[PDB]
């Protein structure tokens, strides 16, 4: 779907979950 | 263990 | 999930519970990929060595859940299965090669704050993100330890492991349709999937478009969270042509 992978309670509202930054930091 | 689910789903 | 934490509300809105009708029990994890299609591991549905061979009417899927055992009135949605599709070259005899299955829902599920599909990776996203050291996230209601069960959905972030390390950790023959993830003994941190997490998603958040992609399916391991062992995941991109063929033909 065009909207896949964008969470209503997070990405859609520009809120981050408590540990997603751990993933980002590993993407070097 | 598991709470019973509505009967409609077991029909 | 071993050594994970409680998920936040709506953290994994594509998470699906595969639920046995009688007796009522958790069978596996799974994921929502569209309003009509659910992705899981083939071994959640077919594994002859354990006398497992479920048909559509044996099962339900429960979508939008957080609590493991509660009936989450007004939040979760429960769907019947129209049809199960197992990869035609799923190798249940040897090593779980091509451990993938699709389930088509009898009726489309309504999306909500708690119910929303994950993306499947394109070749470029897969090539960019499926690299040793890069972390993904596994979620599930499976056991908290190898040898108990969580109140709510658990989450753990785990690094993808170098293929030679995966291979050298096990006597089982690994294939290109698998990857492994987890911390090494020296790394300090730990965590793993466990029984009941089977079939659930290993996801990564693309730093290019900020979308979540499902790169893996919880497939197999030896024990749970053992030092020097790693969890093995179905390589979703490598099998995407089959996924697409099923959806195009039967969607
Ligand atoms: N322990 C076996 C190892 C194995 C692997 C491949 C072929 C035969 C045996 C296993 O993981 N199995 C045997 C069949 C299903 C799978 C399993 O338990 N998967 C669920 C699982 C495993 C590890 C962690 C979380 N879930
Ligand atoms: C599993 O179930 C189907 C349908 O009942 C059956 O035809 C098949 O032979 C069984 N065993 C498999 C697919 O290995
Ligand atoms: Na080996
Ligand atoms: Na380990």
């Amino acid at each position: 779907e065009a909207d896949c992978g964008l969470r209503p309670l997070f990405e859609k509202k520009s809120l981050e979950d408590k540990t997603e930054r751990e993933l980002l930091e590993s993407y070097i | 263990d598991f709470e019973e689910i509505p009967e409609e789903y077991l029909q | 999930i071993v050594e994970g934490s409680d998920a936040e509300i709506g953290m994994s809105p594509w998470q699906v519970m595969l639920f046995r009708k009688s007796p009522q029990e958790l069978l596996c994890g799974a994921s929502l990929i569209s309003d009509r299609w659910v992705l899981t591991a083939a071994h959640c549905l077919l594994y002859p060595p354990w006398d497992k061979n479920f048909t559509e009417n044996d099962l339900l899927v429960r979508i939008g859940k957080h609590s493991r055992t509660r009936y989450e009135r007004n939040i979760e949605k429960i769907s019947m299965l129209e049809k199960i599709y197992i990869h035609p070259r799923y190798n249940w005899r040897e090593n779980l090669d091509r451990d993938i299955a699709l389930m088509k829902l009898k009726k489309p599920v309504a999306f909500s704050d708690y119910i929303h599909p994950v993306c499947l990776p394109d070749r470029e996203t897969a090539a960019s993100l499926l690299q040793a050291g890069y972390k993904g996230r596994v979620t599930g209601w499976g056991n908290l330890k190898e040898t108990g069960q969580p109140s709510v959905l658990q989450v753990v972030n785990l690094p993808i492991v170098e293929r030679p390390v995966c291979k050298d950790s096990t006597r089982i023959r690994i294939t290109d349709n698998m990857f492994c993830a987890g911390y090494k003994p020296d790394e300090g941190k730990r965590g793993d999937a466990c029984e009941g997490d089977s079939g659930g998603p290993f996801v990564m958040k693309s730093p290019f478009n900020n979308r979540w992609y499902q790169m893996g399916i919880v497939s197999w391991g030896e024990g749970c969270d053992r030092d020097g062992k790693y969890g093995f995941y179905t390589h979703v991109f490598r099998l995407k042509k089959w996924i697409q063929k099923v959806i195009d033909q039967f969607g």
